């Protein structure tokens, strides 16, 4: 019927005018979702930097003992070589000591 | 044996298709939206446009018409296209204006400015020829001016400077033979080229006022023949150069006003069919019902099929998937 | 009269022009009077100037001309009570103007000689100006007075209630120490006046019967006052609007009224003491007003003839009189016999306008330097 | 045929097509909506990170500044305590000048002639002299300063 | 096409107690087919899907893969979509089964695309999409190249053909919605096989599916950057002045507003905004505005678009244009030569460097030999004389009046033109 | 018209002018009445007040000079009972110079004057408390 | 006429006269009711002068009453003085004398 | 004929040209004698005064040569006054102060 | 007619040379008055400056015949003074003499030196001292009184 025919094209377009206003609102809330869904990021972000930040802190401690064993092994070599040199003039200053203080 | 018919087609194939049907021409629209006034529609906008179009062939034609080139007629018929080639037909005519308009400007300011310079060209060969009883020196109290007046005139002229500056002014004039054109009242009438001599400021002003009173053009002169021969040489130099560009000018004229003429006949058919066929979807039901169009129609019973497959051939050629549908309805409203 | 400076260029010299001019044209014919005009040689300047000056002395012989009528008709005006031989009274010398224009002469004392071309036309020209606006001044001060005098008059003219009673009132009839007791006149129309001895006598409910007096008696209404308590007043006057009488109110001006003819007294006399004054003034800045008039015109006959003719300068300027209806010949045989003095090559026949300008021609232009003297 | 079939059947071809235009507008929309929320997640974790950075880095700078402190005071102690072995050498030495002049001190020649000659203990004297002759016993035990 | 044979396949279903008589099929999955084919309401199917999630998709691969006959797998393929289009989501039950399996599900199903049924193939594509698109898998390595280049050959066959295409381009546009599977068709040569498409004039829906993609495609910077290459604008400003449907214009706006916003430099957007303007879209834009449509969308886009291609003119306009491109010879028409405001603001700018602009003008005047840059040049000189008479003699001081007038009749028409115009101009007056 | 009537509104007349002048004469005794009684009662208020200040100006000093003379003869009794009290000290310092005369008076400056002066300058206040009782404050 | 502005010219010379002797009066009965209430309050404050003066010096010497308590007041605290005094001379004399003579 | 007066109005105008410049060249050469006769006077003025300045330093030299003259006899003068004055006094001053001296009251 | 082409040449010919004339002459009288005023400029600046040279010269040589004269007197005074100082000189010189004469005296001498022995006590020095001290005295006797005191 042309006035069913009319009708039948007007309540479809009625149709398709409540899917696109459906779509819209499918945006304007996502919107929102949008906003609220980056705390999930963040807290992630945060927990990821926090557990390296922790293992970092946890594994620095290894290096201390490396870095006291050389630097005593060089005074090692260093108090030898100074006794060593001592050892060698030790007498001659003596004696010149002795010799002025008499 | 007449009868209603109402069409649903989409919007996109819906103008190929009312031309399909302005070519058939066994279709008869009807007024859908008479609520709101003709001229406040939703397609006004182009038609409006449409109407603007069809000035500029109008005026373009006027021209054709005014110079002496023919128009042709070959007979074709073809339809405006329903994609936006409007933008292409609308470049093309404001340029076959534009252009023309523009040629017409510049002929009028050169021809001026050509006859103006004419004329001061007379005026220094003049001048020269006067200047010439025993020029014995090569080259300040006296005041001096020149110009032209149309002939006859010389009478009345000369009596009207002999009578306000009494007997303190000279006056020579020569022919000029070849009659000249006006610079602005645009006749070939016969000129006198006139020197006029005289002593001081005040006098100077009574002769100013007075030849442009007589409606006469004066324009500078040489004071030296130095100077004489410079200008002269400069004047018949650029005289010669505006010459060359009037001709070029007027030759671009003509060859894109007979361009013009070649097509201007198919683009008054294309344009008014493209103004018509606007104007009658104006007739039909627009988006405030519905995104396919609504066309109501009388038709005599037996073209009907034909209409239909007219209707097929505009969706063959708006490239829509969609067809549009052809209805019939009992009715009362009277047939014609 | 009618006086025509012809310039007549001289022809080589005063005798070859000007005895054909005068001598000839009379023993032809009594067409004109001839006179010689003798304009003394000034300093003849540039020919710019020359030109600008023959604008100049186009513009000031009519203002000259203008001012010196102005002061004809203030003359005629102010000696209106004697303005008969109006001409005579103008006369700047001699025995009358046109005696002194005959015999004119161009007086070096009023304007030097030897000064130049413009300087001599600004002599004439603040002089003149001064004129100008004394005539405004003075002229206009005594039609003040004159006018004073003339609203004194309208106040003696009208009905009572128009004019001014003044003079008019009868002051026995006022009541003295009126502290209590006033006197009131609203009395007009006679026609209601049929009865006026009982309306004076009980114009209102306490009217005093004696003291009320007629004062004046019009052949149409009667003017009169009555007496009344101070609290009748406007009473009395709607009473008198009751007889169909008209607001009569004096409020007892006497000294006023001694004021008035006191000034109307001093206005008559300072007219008396005035009119001779501004007419002697009149009667002497006609003749410098006239003077530095003919002055104008034989500085303009002298810049246009020397501009119609080249110097060296020869102006034996005719100044002839037109007899009666002899304009025609006179100036047909002029123009015949100066088709040689000037060019009859140009002019003559006819010229278009060429109004846009500095200057467009506004007189006739003859064979010759024509100017007019209309006393 | 144009019979109630053909037009219902056209008026279908019809609908089906506006509810094509409708879905295909949902699509775009809908993507469009997809890629908004994209970026605006993207520019708030973004500006969320930047002060999770911006903590954590200064942590890490105040990690950094400990190794640093600890490795320099670790070198300090180095330094120090080779310094402290050389004092003790020097006071090795003087106790060994002290213990001479003791033996000697015995020596009753040696004995007078010096109390002949000298507070003048002689401790007294030996640490006088020390005070002073330091710079030469340096530069005899340990070399010269090659920088001088 | 794709819609009749969807309708087709669900009405013509076909037993599945064949393959379970042949021993092809497994009985667990015969039973589950055939419980899911009685179990048609909303609640049914759930509760059998979640029920039998992992045996679902396993029963559906074997009848699919070991089923020669095309009938089943239409009508499982056809269950399939079905589901997907009822509630999106279904897809994650799948994605179990292959968790299950501890496998990609592509593997399962790309052979699948070369099965001998175009609609079969489609649906099993638009299936693939679909997962891909709302699960939390990226498609990725062999088998995502081997499925782009399938779609790739989908396209090449490019109407039942174009039906097809049409149901490719639906997946496509499905893949390219997500952020990587952009980059994964930009690096793969994709973007040169649509623009291809565009070329062959493909249908109305083709179209509208090419001009998604390249939508979507631009709103990340990186690919808009990218794609310049293709030089894609001239093409879809083609297309939008030949074509009317809203759909084909509503898309290309868009795209013009993701190209000219998500540029990841300014420079990028001037030569973006330089190729619309060359292309003329500054006039079609102006003209659509003058038009009228419904959504805001639209109006909205093209207003913006608007403002970025004036705001771009005006940039060009700037007399540093004109006086780098003067320098470089590039004489080609650009927007600044014909610019009324630049030339009436800054004519008198020509006289900088003592005549240098005008100097490089008449040099180029007498040794040019290219008849654009010839033709340039004398407009330009028209224009100077025009929008400054004092240069007149300037030019005359240059001999440029003898020049232009010596090109006048030179032999390129288009060149003639242009001359003739810049001595009318000169000549104007004395 | 007739004198007799006309009479009628002269009497009137004059009988307003009789009554404006009775009107005056009434004013001039509420004047008499009101004003007179404000300005003898103007006066009455300025003489009494000034008069009144003026006596209690008078009865405040011959106050004051009482209190003043009562001041002074309180502070004398005063003065004079300290001076009495002075005195008896003093009597008994006499006698005691009378009684160490028995027991110069004699000394070596350690002259018995000068030591018995010494001492009772620091016994005062025990002398005070002993003879004229502690204070009870 | 003359005679009837007359009678009517005495009347006005009354209306005035009346008034102007009614002023005077007034300025007189003025004067002399403001001397006639002056002596009244003059003569009462008067008396109240005489009154308060005798009342002033009968008050005198009602405090010179006070003034003679006050001399008996001094008389009764010398006494009092004297016989405290007289009461513990003895002792406070002895305990003098024997500390001066305690060197 | 119609060119003859051209001519006769082109030659006036440089009779006039001439006829001024040889006022202007009067003007120059009269300015410039002007300039001449003023420094001439000027330089009468200049030795006029050189020559009162030479009298004035003439007649200052003068007076100063007589009044040294006459300051010198004034100063001999006195010089042999003041001799004169003492010769008389010089024996009792003399016996005077040397009867201090011996004096000597110690 | 040609009589019409002489007669404006004519006019036009007196015209110019009269303006050309009358030109000249007022050339000629600003001339005289530029003759004037040159002379009246120049002469009075030069006359101005020389003035003031010789003047300021004039003052010069006042000033320096001023600071001579002062000298002059000065050179006197000091002269007449150095005489006088001179005179007295010579008189304690005199005074010296006759001490150098009796201390010759042995009689006299041997008086004087016990005098001295009991009072630097030097001849040489108590002269001095007494005539320091009697100066007054001795400008009174030799050169007379002073009126002006």
């Amino acid at each position: 019927s042309q006035s069913q025919g009319i009708q039948q094209l007007l309540q479809a377009e009625k149709r398709a005018a409540e899917k696109v206003a459906d779509a819209r609102k499918r945006k304007a809330r996502r919107l929102k979702q949008a906003k609220e869904e980056a705390q999930m990021e963040v807290e992630q972000y945060r927990r990821e930097r926090e557990q390296e930040f922790q293992s970092k802190q946890q594994a620095a401690m290894g290096s201390q003992g490396n870095l006291s064993a050389e630097v005593e092994q060089a005074t090692r070599r260093q108090v030898q070589g100074m006794q060593s040199s001592q050892q060698r003039n030790r007498e001659r200053v003596l004696t010149q000591l002795l010799g002025m203080v008499c | 044996e007449m009868t209603l018919a109402q069409l649903f087609l989409q919007s996109e194939a819906a103008y190929c298709c009312v031309s399909e049907l302005e070519e058939l021409g066994k279709v008869q629209f009807r007024d859908l939206n008479p609520d709101v006034n003709v001229f406040q529609r939703k397609f006004v906008n182009e038609v409006r446009r449409c109407e603007e179009m069809d000035r500029k062939l109008r005026f373009v034609e006027k021209e054709i018409r005014k110079a002496n080139i023919p128009i042709m007629d070959t007979g074709e018929n073809p339809e405006v296209p329903f994609p936006r080639d409007m933008i292409d037909l609308e470049a093309n005519f404001e340029k076959i204006e534009n252009e023309l308009k523009e040629i017409n400007t510049n002929q009028e300011a050169l021809k001026r400015n050509f006859l103006e310079l004419t004329e001061l060209k007379f005026i220094l060969r003049k001048t020269q020829q006067f200047f010439d009883e025993m020029a014995d020196p090569d080259l300040l109290r006296l005041g001096f001016v020149a110009g032209v007046i149309n002939r006859e005139r010389i009478p009345t002229f000369e009596r009207m400077l002999w009578r306000v500056c009494r007997g303190n002014v000279f006056l020579r004039q020569a022919e000029i033979e070849n009659p000249l054109e006006d610079p602005v009242t645009g006749d070939y009438v016969h000129k006198s080229v006139f020197i006029i001599f005289f002593q001081g400021d005040q006098l100077k002003n009574r002769v100013k006022k007075i030849c442009e009173g007589f409606r006469a053009s004066l324009y500078p002169c040489p004071e030296t023949p130095q100077e004489r021969k410079e200008m002269a040489s400069g004047v018949n130099t650029r005289i010669d150069d505006l010459q060359m560009v009037l001709n070029q000018t007027e030759d671009h004229r003509q060859r894109v006003l007979q361009a013009a003429a070649k097509n201007i006949r198919v683009w008054f058919i294309k344009v008014r069919k493209m103004k018509a066929i606007y104007h009658t979807l104006n007739l039909c039901n627009i988006d405030v019902t519905q995104k396919c169009l609504i066309a109501e129609v009388w038709c005599p019973v037996t073209d009907l099929d034909s209409i239909q497959f007219a209707l097929r051939r505009g969706t063959e050629h708006s490239g829509s998937t969609v067809p549009s549908i052809l209805n019939r309805m009992q009715t009362n409203q009277t047939p014609p | 009269t009618e006086f025509w400076l012809i310039s007549a260029p001289g022809e080589k010299t005063c005798q070859q022009t000007w005895e054909k001019l005068h001598a000839a044209t009379t023993k032809n014919n009594n067409l004109a009077v001839s006179s010689k005009f003798n304009i003394p040689d000034l300093k003849v300047g540039t020919l710019d100037v020359l030109v600008g000056l023959s604008d100049e002395l186009a513009k000031l012989d009519a203002f000259v001309e203008g001012v010196v009528k102005k002061v004809a008709q203030y003359m005629a005006d102010v000696l209106e009570d004697s303005k008969d031989k109006v001409q005579e009274n103008l006369l700047a010398s001699g025995v009358d103007l046109v005696t002194y224009i005959t015999r004119f002469q161009w007086d070096m004392a009023k304007y030097p000689i030897k000064q130049s071309l413009k300087n001599i036309s600004e002599i004439i020209a603040k002089g003149v100006t001064q004129i100008d606006n004394d005539l405004k001044s003075r002229a206009s001060a005594y039609n003040n007075l004159k006018g004073n005098l003339q609203n004194l008059e309208r106040k003696n003219a009208g009905s009572l209630l128009t004019r001014s009673l003044a003079e008019i009132v009868k002051k026995d009839d006022f009541v003295l120490d009126s502290e209590y007791l006033v006197t009131l006149l609203v009395v007009v129309p006679k026609l209601n006046h049929n009865d006026w001895i009982k309306q004076y006598e009980t114009l209102a409910e306490m009217v005093v019967p004696r003291s009320s007096n007629v004062l004046s008696e019009d052949q149409d209404s009667y003017l009169c006052n009555v007496t009344l308590f101070k609290k009748a007043v406007d009473d009395f006057r709607h009473k008198a609007r009751e007889n169909k009488f008209i607001v009569r109110d004096f409020q007892y001006n006497e000294e006023e009224m001694r004021a008035d003819k006191e000034e109307m007294n001093r206005l008559s006399t300072d007219k008396k003491k005035q009119f001779g004054p501004l007419v002697r003034w009149l009667k002497v800045n006609f003749s410098e007003a006239f003077i530095a008039w003919i002055h104008i015109k034989a500085l303009r006959v002298f810049v246009e003839s020397v501009l119609r003719y080249g110097l060296p300068v020869n102006f034996q300027a005719m100044l002839l009189q037109p007899n009666k209806k002899s304009v025609k010949k006179l100036r047909e045989v002029l123009h015949e016999l100066y088709k040689h003095l000037d060019s009859s090559a140009a002019a003559i026949i006819d010229a278009p306008m060429d109004i846009p300008g500095l200057n467009l021609s506004q007189q006739e232009y003859y064979p010759y330097v024509y100017y007019k003297i209309d006393c | 045929a144009l019979s109630d079939a053909d037009v219902q059947k056209q008026i279908k071809h019809m609908m089906a097509f506006i509810e094509q235009e409708a879905n295909e507008k949902a699509e775009e929309i809908d993507a469009k909506a997809e890629e908004e929320f994209n970026i605006e997640k993207g520019r708030l974790v973004q500006t969320q990170r930047l002060k999770i950075m911006e903590y954590y880095e200064k942590k890490e700078k105040q990690i950094e500044q400990q190794k640093k402190i600890q490795m320099s005071n670790l070198m300090n102690q180095a330094r120090l305590k080779v310094l402290r072995a050389r004092d003790d050498l020097i006071t090795d030495l003087l106790n060994e000048a002290k213990q001479r002049l003791s033996k000697v001190v015995k020596d009753t020649t040696r004995y007078q002639v010096l109390l002949d000659g000298l507070s003048n203990t002689l401790e007294s004297r030996l640490d006088l002299i020390a005070q002073q002759m330091m710079p030469e016993v340096r530069g005899a035990l340990f070399g010269a300063n090659a920088n001088r | 096409i794709i819609a009749a044979k969807a309708a087709e396949v669900r009405a013509n279903k076909v037993n599945w107690q064949s393959y379970l008589q042949g021993q092809m099929i497994s009985a667990e999955d015969c039973e589950f087919i055939q419980r899911f084919e009685m179990k048609r309401c909303s609640e049914e199917k759930q509760e059998m899907l979640q029920t039998e999630g992992s045996q679902c998709a396993k029963t559906f691969i074997n009848l699919m893969t070991h089923i020669s006959k095309e009938q089943t797998v239409q009508y499982i393929l056809t269950m399939v979509d079905d589901m997907l289009q009822e509630n999106h989501q279904r897809v994650s039950i799948f994605f179990d089964y292959a968790k299950r399996s501890k496998s990609t599900a592509w593997p399962y199903f790309l052979p699948m695309l070369n099965r001998q049924d175009p609609f079969t193939v489609h649906m099993a594509a638009r299936i693939i999409a679909k997962l891909a698109a709302w699960g939390k898998e990226l498609m990725e390595g062999s088998d995502l190249n081997y499925y782009f280049n399938w779609i790739k050959t989908q396209l090449s066959s490019q109407s039942d053909s174009s039906q097809y295409v049409q149901c490719v381009a639906g997946c496509l546009q499905l893949m390219l919605r997500v952020n990587e599977y952009r980059f994964a068709w930009v690096e793969a040569d994709g973007v040169n096989c649509i623009m291809g498409v565009l070329s062959n004039k493909c249908g109305f829906q083709l179209q509208y599916q090419m001009i998604f993609s390249i939508w979507l495609l631009a709103f990340s910077p990186q690919m808009c950057e990218h794609l310049r290459r293709y030089n894609i604008i001239p093409v879809l400003s083609d297309i939008l002045q030949e074509s009317v449907k809203e759909k084909v214009t509503r898309i290309i706006l868009a795209a013009f507003r993701n190209f000219l916003e998500k540029s990841t430099e300014r420079e990028t957007r001037q030569e973006y905004a330089l190729a619309m303007i060359q292309c003329k879209v500054l006039k079609q834009l102006e003209n659509l505005e003058q038009q009228k449509y419904d959504d805001e969308d639209i109006s909205e886009d093209i207003k913006f678009l608007l403002e970025k291609l004036g705001e771009s003119v005006q940039d060009l306009s700037s007399f540093d244009e004109y006086s780098s491109e003067l320098k470089s010879g590039r004489l080609e028409w650009s927007p600044v030569h014909k610019s009324e405001k630049f030339w009436r603001e800054n004519a008198v700018r020509l006289n900088e460097k003592n005549y240098e602009l005008l100097k490089i003008l008449t040099k180029l005047l007498e040794v040019s030999d290219d008849p654009q840059v010839l033709a340039v040049a004398a407009h330009d000189v028209g224009e100077y004389v025009r929008h400054y008479p004092r240069g007149k003699r300037v030019i005359e001081q240059l001999g440029g009046k003898q020049l232009v007038m010596n090109h006048m009749h030179h032999e390129d028409q288009q060149v003639r033109y242009n001359a003739l115009l810049a001595v009318q101009k000169l000549m104007v007056h004395n």
